[PDB]
């Protein structure tokens, strides 16, 4: 429940970033959005907190737990290692998503 | 290197062309010459149409059809908790015992 | 309607890390012909960005304000 | 794609299509602008320097040795535009190119629902029809004995005439029909 | 210098790679127009038909029914029973045959051992 | 709302999106915050874990080793 | 994760408790005189409020004043605060009580070890 | 959704972009100047320009067509027949 | 009768309802899109009710409506299991479904 | 080729699917869930196995 | 069963005597009244079959392939007025009077009590269809197919008509039911071997087996429209039937002789779809996925349980169904374009969107996409073949895969994409060929919905 709820919030943002920039999906083309569109911004800064499970956001309420019970149960090591990578790798994604959408100088067409 | 004028040429006239050929493309005032033949109140004609009529037909359906034949309908039983009052019997399912309470 | 194209002489590298690079180039003995054509990019309203940690605290500023006016609130109430 | 290619690629033309590329996927690798422009001017440099090369068989060693470079160094997931190739948005609408070939079968009543444009299409088919032979006529004129030697078709050399073979290129279906 | 690359059946050789391309012979050349002349003369052919304003109908294509026809009818006719024809052939299509028989016979043997033996748990095992 | 193209220059925008934008990025902090002040256990834990170090053989029931 | 995996697989997994083998010893040995645990829900009861069998445990009697809290008060969903704090302390004692459980087995098995240890020496003496 | 471009508005763009060069001056800069042979570039300035023209439009002249546009003119042709624009 | 049934059943209904008017001038008009989000925000409430429903009493049931057939000893029939898994995810499904059909009815527009 | 792609995917996950069903019709006599859980006390790797590649 | 025989027998009459522009009209709405008349069989006994008298009974197993003979009959009328304009009237006169024969020889087969008056109709439905396919085909190998179609099929049932005298030698009765209420076991011995051999061959020759399939791509390629409609529909389900019925006696024999042909059909189910996954002609490949339709109701009928029964008969009906449809859209296509190339007409989405969503819904039955009877056919007999051994789920796994593949890459490659350039014929679809296309896909949803009335006796 939680994740349909955030991860259709990005995907509609990313939407809104694709129309916005004529059918362009390339970070590597996207940039200053953060000033240039202000409510897109603040709807997927929101979406990736809660993606990486910001304290008291609604991905906390399901994250958290699911990985308190796996650090907490009789587990595979090796699974448990993967998963804590996961969410690291999670956090990164998501940092390179806002950083290389909204953060620095535009590269759009004029 | 760059274009031979025969390349050019053929290049300016199909240009030409297209571009006639485009603007005979736009349509005309009248061009779509068709033949002879509140918002509350559409939000209302919609609601009793598309929610009540449905609404009507399962209830009538369920009610008097499927609930006519056994097991058809199962609801899982309601959970019966200690110092409670069963309604169907009247009956009073008792209280728990003492908690050897902490703090 | 009929947009116009702001004059194309206001366009300069400097102030921007355009200038940088041509610095560097000179150094090197070459030269970038198409800085101002990038450096619409580096001025106007784009001047002045937010970093990582900024952005993320968006409405972090009234949020404060209003946890406090809320947490005061709910301290009064619980008082009396 | 308007163009008709030639037999081969000259050492000029390839050095420059290597150059292209290498820029495009330097930038693709320098996501941001100073960096870019900084390292193409470097990469501008580089061919500046090999620019003269009165040894023919050295330069084609040099294109060989940049080429290798270049495949080794190649960003895997390249910049693309959008309708390119390799774009995201390439051949999205090629659904929505119908021809007027299916135009002409409407039915009488869909005819005349748009009376003005279909006159105009009318004189667009006579003045095909009255210059096909022309057409045909000219193309038969200048073509050697053995056979077409390139894809380079002719202009319409008289006043009269159109450019043979251009109905399907002047007809050709807006790049958004729809 | 830079690693090598390799290149493979499915993932083949780019023409930027290919020593074939900075050896150039003049006969290379003379090749190279023959084919481009080749091309043009089946272009102009097919461009004409296809501008022909008073056709109607399907411009046949002699390699399309060639294609076809090789695919499809001109098999068996060129079809010589040789060493590594008959190999192919004995192995695609009798050994898997022979293997599935052999899968199913086991497995079937084994389960009417167990049936026989009674100590196969066919309880609620009513459809069949 | 009609809004102009911009050749090179920044977007036009509007006061209405700015607005909206900055209130709820302030709702989502000041949910976070007001969470965080009340129910901090959610993040924190509630509970002392035990340092079974510190537990004595009388409580645990292990013997002296000599009897 | 923990140091007791690192001590039992880089160590010794004699003298480090097996989970799935735990207790490898009677229960009294060590304890003169040892109360069984109270159970307060009776089976009717856990049945009737239709606990699910992982719950159904030594804290269950909280579980169920606090489902039953909880259905009382249904728009309020804030109002059993108590009821959950008094279930999370339950299950709290008795995690503590599983981890003496751990730390009493580990103690008694490097007990052995150090008494057949010494019996080997008096042997070999 | 966007705008339709024009021919006034495409050969505007492209001599913003070539203006903004600065390898050719801006005052000796028309719509009919050669690169080559009265603007003084060679082969690799052409093909920046055609690169920067690309960016500009944000489409892809192939390398077979990039070769042949020699003048402004003839970029303004090849990108308003390319976009369909007739006015 | 408990509302639990009628509701969800009603619900899936109106659902389908939209389909049956896609061969009439409204599918052939532009109100088709809108018509579409109405019509699911109005299921989206109606499935909220039951699971107002549920979270008071935890009330769960299955309804087996139509019956199909009858090979030798097993029945097959139209039977829709209505648990706490349907009646939560249900509201959270429809409540993603109409705010993308609403960011569709944007962005779908050409 | 994306559609196609995703079909053949799905289509290994029916295959799973189809392996599921058939394994609980054979060895439950029913299709419902209510009669697999009943006589399902102890369920077996093939029906489990087969319903984790359908997922 | 003379009320729906004597219909068809003045068929021919009001064929013969109708104006030359009344044949056709005449013949469709007749054919829709006997289909009509014939849906009444429908109505079946939980205990017996329906013994009309001593010569004509129907089952539940016979009734759903009479009545879609009846209604298959209508559909190759409009299918042959389409590909028949310019015939001379005798000529039009002469097909329809073939059709008539074939369809009253098929109901006549399907109707017969007795084992050697089904031998012979359903050794006389092969006149019918070779002159059809031998007269009235459009390429050079018409010949060739005829000749490998009628010798095969002879082939496989001469030693059937010994077998069948034999029997009755034997016995002393050919009658069904005195053949299965006094059926005696068959021990094993060589003579037994060979008599369920002569029976089981002629019907896998004419189902056909995997390595006697042949002569059907040649047939189905190379006849008409009709010819092809009716090979598939009902022609392809007298080896079913027959198996269905000849199988009463040769238990326990079964047991044993069965393996040889079960391994045939499931490689030869699996060889087939990966054939129709490499395919160059749109016929070919329809012939080759109705190959491994019945590959799989031979694995049905083969292992023999109440439970692949009744799949077995769904999947022939719904086969039936999509197999015709899928032969109409691929002729309705040939005659826009000439050809059979799949890859030579494309783009037919943007060109023909009607017929485009038909094409989608005859491959979305052609796989077996549930509640389709399609899919309650092909899964009642792989979960048949998991009861029977636990390895034809992965046979049958990867031939869903495959079907899916093959149909779904038919559907991309004929409709998808851009159309072609030259291509300019492509007039838009006429309301005869869309009536034919809805005349076969609603049937087969209808059929859906009420799925027990395909599923045979064993239900
Ligand atoms: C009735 C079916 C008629 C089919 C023949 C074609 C008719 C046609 O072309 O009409 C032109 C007409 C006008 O269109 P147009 O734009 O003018 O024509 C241009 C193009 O052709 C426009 O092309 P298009 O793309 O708009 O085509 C519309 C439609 C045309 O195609 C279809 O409609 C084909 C649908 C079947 C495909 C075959 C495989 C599955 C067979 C299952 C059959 C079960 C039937 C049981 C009842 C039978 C009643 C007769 O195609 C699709 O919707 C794409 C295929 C989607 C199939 C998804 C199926 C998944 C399973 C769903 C549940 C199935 C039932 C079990 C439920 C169990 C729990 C209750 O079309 C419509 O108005 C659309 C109506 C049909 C939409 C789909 C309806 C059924 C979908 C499945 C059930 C969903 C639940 C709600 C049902 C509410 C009732
Ligand atoms: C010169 C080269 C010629 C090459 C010809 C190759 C033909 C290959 C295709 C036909 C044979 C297929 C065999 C598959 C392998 C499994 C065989 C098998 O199960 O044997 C054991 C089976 C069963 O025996 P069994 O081993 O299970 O028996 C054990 C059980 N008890 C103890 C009770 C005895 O043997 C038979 O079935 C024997 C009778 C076979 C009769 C002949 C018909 C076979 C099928 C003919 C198909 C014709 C069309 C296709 C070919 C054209
Ligand atoms: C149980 C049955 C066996 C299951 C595995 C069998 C695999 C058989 C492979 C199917 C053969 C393919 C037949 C034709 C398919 C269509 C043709 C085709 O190749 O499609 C091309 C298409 C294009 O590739 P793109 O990456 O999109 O590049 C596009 C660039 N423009 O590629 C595909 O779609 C093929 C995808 C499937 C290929 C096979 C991969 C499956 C192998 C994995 C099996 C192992 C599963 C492990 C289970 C783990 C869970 C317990
Ligand atoms: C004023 C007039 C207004 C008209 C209002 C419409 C009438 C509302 C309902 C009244 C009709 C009552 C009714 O529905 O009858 C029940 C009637 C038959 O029930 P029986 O048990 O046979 O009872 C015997 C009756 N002689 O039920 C139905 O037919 C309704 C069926 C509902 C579902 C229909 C099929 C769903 C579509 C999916 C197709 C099949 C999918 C396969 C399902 C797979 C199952 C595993
Ligand atoms: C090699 C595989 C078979 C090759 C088929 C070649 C066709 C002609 C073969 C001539 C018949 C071969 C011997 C068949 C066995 C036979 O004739 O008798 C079978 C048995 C014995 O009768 P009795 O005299 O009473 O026995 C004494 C009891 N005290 O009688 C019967 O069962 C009658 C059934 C007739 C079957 C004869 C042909 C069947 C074998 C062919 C296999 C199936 C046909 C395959 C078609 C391909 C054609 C090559
Ligand atoms: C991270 C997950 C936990 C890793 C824990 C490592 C524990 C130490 C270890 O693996 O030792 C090597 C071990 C040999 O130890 P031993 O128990 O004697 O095995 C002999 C087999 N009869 O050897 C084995 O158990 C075999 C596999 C060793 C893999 C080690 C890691 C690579
Ligand atoms: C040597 C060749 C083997 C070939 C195997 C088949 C390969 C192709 C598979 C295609 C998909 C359809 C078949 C899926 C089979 C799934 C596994 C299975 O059912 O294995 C049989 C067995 C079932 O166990 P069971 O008998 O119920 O319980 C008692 C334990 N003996 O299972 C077990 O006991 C468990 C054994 C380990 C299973 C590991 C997971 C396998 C996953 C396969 C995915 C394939 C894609
Ligand atoms: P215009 O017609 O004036 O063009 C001048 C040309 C180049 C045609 C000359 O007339 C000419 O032919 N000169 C001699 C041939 C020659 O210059 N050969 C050498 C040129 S290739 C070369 O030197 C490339 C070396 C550096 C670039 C290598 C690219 C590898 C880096 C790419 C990495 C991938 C990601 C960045």
């Amino acid at each position: 429940c939680m994740h349909a709820f955030f991860k259709a919030m990005l995907f509609m943002c990313s939407g809104s970033i694709i129309h916005s920039l004529n059918d362009e999906q390339d970070i590597r083309k996207m940039g200053g959005l953060y000033k240039a569109m202000p409510f897109t911004t603040t709807a997927l800064i929101i979406g990736s907190l809660a993606l990486t499970g910001m304290p008291y956001l609604t991905g906390f309420y399901s994250k958290d737990l699911i990985i308190e019970a796996v650090n907490m149960s009789y587990t595979n090591a090796w699974a448990l290692l993967m998963t804590l990578i996961a969410t690291s790798l999670t956090a990164a994604y998501s940092t390179r998503i806002i950083f290389f959408a909204f953060l620095g100088k535009p590269r759009f067409p004029p | 290197s760059g274009y031979t004028p025969d390349e050019k040429l053929r290049l300016q006239q199909l240009r030409e062309l297209r571009r006639r050929w485009l603007k005979d493309q736009e349509l005309s005032p009248r061009e779509p010459v068709l033949p002879p033949r509140y918002k509350t109140y559409r939000h209302s004609i919609f609601a009793v149409t598309h929610v009540l009529i449905p609404v009507w037909i399962i209830h009538y359906y369920l009610k008097y059809h499927v609930t006519a034949k056994p097991y058809t309908v199962v609801e899982r039983k309601p959970r019966i908790f200690p110092g409670d009052t069963i309604l169907e019997t009247g009956e009073v399912i008792p209280l728990m015992k003492e908690f050897p309470d902490q703090h | 309607s009929k947009m116009e194209l702001p004059d194309y002489k206001q366009w300069k590298i400097e102030g921007t890390p355009l200038e940088t690079v041509q610095e560097k180039l000179a150094a090197r003995g070459l030269r970038d012909p198409w800085g101002r054509n990038e450096a619409w990019r580096y001025s106007g309203g784009f001047a002045n960005n937010v970093s990582f940690v900024g952005a993320l605290l968006k409405g972090f500023k009234w949020g404060f304000a209003a946890f406090v006016v809320a947490v005061g609130a709910e301290y009064y109430l619980e008082s009396q | 794609a308007f163009s008709a290619p030639a037999a081969y690629l000259t050492h000029q033309q390839k050095v420059l299509r290597l150059y292209k590329r290498a820029l495009r996927h330097l930038e693709s690798w320098c996501v941001h602008r100073d960096k870019y422009r900084y390292f193409a001017c470097l990469m501008r440099a580089r061919f500046d320097e090999h620019k003269n090369e009165k040894d023919m068989v050295k330069a084609t060693q040099l294109l060989r040795q940049a080429e290798e470079e270049f495949w080794y160094g190649q960003h895997p997931q390249p910049y693309i535009f959008p309708e390119s190739p390799g774009g995201t948005s390439y051949e999205r609408y090629e659904c929505y190119k119908v021809p007027e070939w299916c135009l002409d079968d409407w039915h009488p009543s869909e005819k005349a629902m748009y009376p003005d444009y279909f006159a105009k299409r009318e004189q667009w088919k006579r003045l095909r029809r009255e210059s096909w032979e022309r057409e045909v006529k000219q193309l038969q004129e200048e073509t050697p004995p053995g056979g077409p030697r390139t894809e380079a078709l002719p202009p319409a050399r008289k006043e009269g005439d159109l450019p043979p073979l251009w109905w399907h290129i002047v007809t050709r279906p807006r790049e958004r029909p729809m | 210098s830079f690693p090598k690359y390799k290149p493979s059946r499915l993932a083949t050789l780019p023409a930027t790679l290919d020593p074939a391309e900075y050896d150039i012979s003049p006969e290379t050349r003379k090749a190279q127009a023959e084919r481009l002349a080749i091309r043009s003369r089946l272009k102009r052919e097919y461009l004409l038909q296809y501008n022909d304003p008073n056709r109607l109908g399907v411009i046949e294509d002699p390699a399309l029914i060639r294609w076809t026809y090789a695919r499809s009818a001109n098999i068996y006719p060129n079809f010589r029973p040789t060493p590594k024809t008959s190999l192919l052939g004995a192995l695609f299509g009798i050994g898997p045959l022979f293997f599935w028989y052999y899968v199913f016979k086991t497995d079937r043997d084994k389960k009417e051992k167990l049936i026989q033996e009674g100590k196969l748990d066919q309880t609620f095992n009513i459809s069949y | 709302v009609h809004i102009e193209p911009r050749y090179r220059q920044f977007p036009q925008l509007t006061r209405s999106q700015l607005i909206q934008a900055e209130f709820f990025s302030a709702t989502m902090w000041f949910w976070i915050l007001w969470r965080f002040w009340h129910d901090s256990d959610a993040v924190l834990g509630h509970f002392p874990y035990p340092d079974p170090s510190q537990w004595t053989d009388e409580e645990l029931g292990i013997l002296p080793d000599d009897e | 994760m923990g140091a007791h995996l690192a001590r039992r697989y880089l160590g010794d997994a004699s003298k480090e408790p097996d989970p799935l083998r735990m207790p490898t010893f009677p229960p009294d040995y060590g304890f003169p005189e040892r109360k069984e645990r109270e159970m307060v829900a009776t089976q009717q009861e856990m049945n009737d409020a239709q606990l699910m069998l992982q719950q159904r445990d030594y804290c269950a009697h909280y579980l169920i004043q606090l489902l039953k809290c909880k259905r009382d008060s249904f728009p309020n969903f804030l109002a059993c605060k108590h009821e959950q704090h008094d279930w999370d302390y339950c299950e709290h004692l008795d995690y503590v009580k599983r981890m003496k459980e751990f730390e009493r087995e580990r103690r008694l098995l490097q007990r052995k070890k150090r008494r057949e240890q010494r019996e080997a020496e008096m042997a070999r003496g | 959704d966007a705008p339709p471009l024009t021919l006034e508005a495409i050969k505007d763009r492209v001599l913003y972009v070539l203006k903004l060069y600065d390898k050719i001056d801006p005052e000796k800069l028309s719509v009919n100047s050669h690169f080559m042979k009265d603007l003084g570039l060679d082969s690799l300035d052409q093909v920046e320009i055609i690169m920067a023209m690309e960016d500009e439009f944000g489409f892809e002249i192939p390398d077979i067509d990039a070769e042949k546009l020699m003048c402004p003119q003839e970029i303004v042709d090849y990108i308003a027949d390319k976009k369909d624009v007739y006015e | 009768m408990n509302p639990f049934a009628s509701l969800t059943l009603t619900t899936l209904t109106i659902l389908t309802i939209p389909i049956m008017m896609s061969n009439s001038n409204i599918y052939k008009t532009n109100l088709y899109p809108n018509y579409v989000k109405t019509t699911v925000s109005y299921a989206f409430t109606l499935s909220l009710v039951p699971l107002l429903m549920f979270m008071h009493t935890g009330q769960e049931m299955i309804i087996s409506n139509w019956h199909w057939m009858t090979l030798q000893t097993v029945e097959l029939s139209l039977s829709f299991k209505m648990d706490y898994f349907s009646v939560m995810f249900i509201p959270v499904a429809l409540f993603v479904t109409w705010s993308i059909m609403e960011f569709s009815m944007w962005y779908m527009h050409s | 080729t994306a559609a196609l792609q995703a079909i053949l995917y799905n289509r290994i996950g029916d295959i799973g699917f189809v392996l599921s069903m058939a394994w609980f019709l054979t060895h439950s006599n029913a299709w419902d869930l209510q009669q697999i859980f009943m006589l399902n006390n102890e369920c077996p790797n093939m029906p489990l196995i087969g319903l984790l590649l359908a997922a | 069963m003379l009320k729906i025989i004597i219909p068809t027998t003045m068929l021919l009459p009001m064929t013969w005597m109708s104006k030359h522009n009344m044949i056709w009209i005449n013949a469709t709405v007749h054919s829709l009244l006997i289909s009509l008349i014939s849906l009444s069989l429908l109505n079946q006994l939980g205990e017996n079959s329906l013994n009309f008298s001593l010569t004509f009974f129907s089952d539940s197993l016979s009734a759903p392939l009479l009545v879609l003979t009846t209604w298959l009959l209508p559909l190759m009328l409009m299918a042959s007025q389409s590909h028949l304009s310019k015939e001379t009237t005798t000529r039009k006169k002469l097909y329809i009077t073939m059709l008539i024969l074939l369809q009253l020889f098929l109901i006549m087969t399907f109707t017969a009590t007795e084992l050697i008056l089904f031998y012979i109709l359903f050794e006389a439905t092969l006149v019918p269809t070779l002159i059809i396919i031998t007269r009235w085909g459009n390429q050079t190998e018409r010949l060739n197919a005829g000749l490998y179609f009628l010798f095969y099929t002879l082939a496989g049932s001469l030693p059937l008509l010994v077998a069948l005298v034999y029997i009755q030698n034997t016995t002393g009765s050919l009658n069904f039911l005195i053949i299965h209420y006094w059926s005696h076991p068959l021990s094993n011995s060589w003579s037994n071997i060979f008599m369920w051999l002569a029976c089981i061959m002629a019907f896998m020759v004419k189902m056909p087996l995997y390595g006697l399939h042949l002569w059907l791509p040649k047939a189905h390629v190379e006849a008409p429209i009709a010819g092809s409609m009716v090979l598939a529909a009902v022609l392809l389900k007298l080896g079913g039937y027959g198996m269905m019925r000849i199988t009463t006696i040769l238990n326990p024999l079964t047991n044993y002789m069965a393996y040889p042909f079960l391994m045939l059909s499931m490689w030869g189910m699996i060889m087939t779809s990966s054939i129709c996954l490499r395919q160059t002609d749109l016929k070919s490949l329809i012939a080759y996925s109705s190959v491994s339709h019945m590959a799989l109701v031979i694995v049905a009928i083969m292992i023999q349980t109440p439970w692949s029964f009744m799949g077995a008969t769904a999947l022939m009906i719904a086969h039936g169904l999509t197999s015709s449809m899928l032969f109409c859209l691929a002729n309705t296509n040939y005659e826009r374009v000439h050809s059979r190339t799949m890859i030579l007409a494309r783009g037919l989405q943007t060109l023909l969107p009607l017929m485009a969503t038909w094409w989608l819904v005859a491959s979305l039955t052609n796989l077996a996409l549930p509640p389709s009877i399609n899919l309650i056919g092909e899964l009642f007999i792989i979960t048949a073949s998991f009861s029977w051994s636990n390895i034809t789920i992965i046979l049958m796994g990867m031939n869903m895969m495959i079907t899916a593949l093959y149909s779904l890459y038919m559907l991309i490659t004929t409709q998808r994409g851009k159309y072609t350039h030259h291509i300019n014929n492509i007039k838009p679809s006429f309301t005869r060929e869309n009536a034919l296309m809805a005349l076969h896909i609603l049937p087969l949803l209808l059929l859906t919905l009420n799925p027990k009335m395909i599923l045979g006796p064993l239900y």
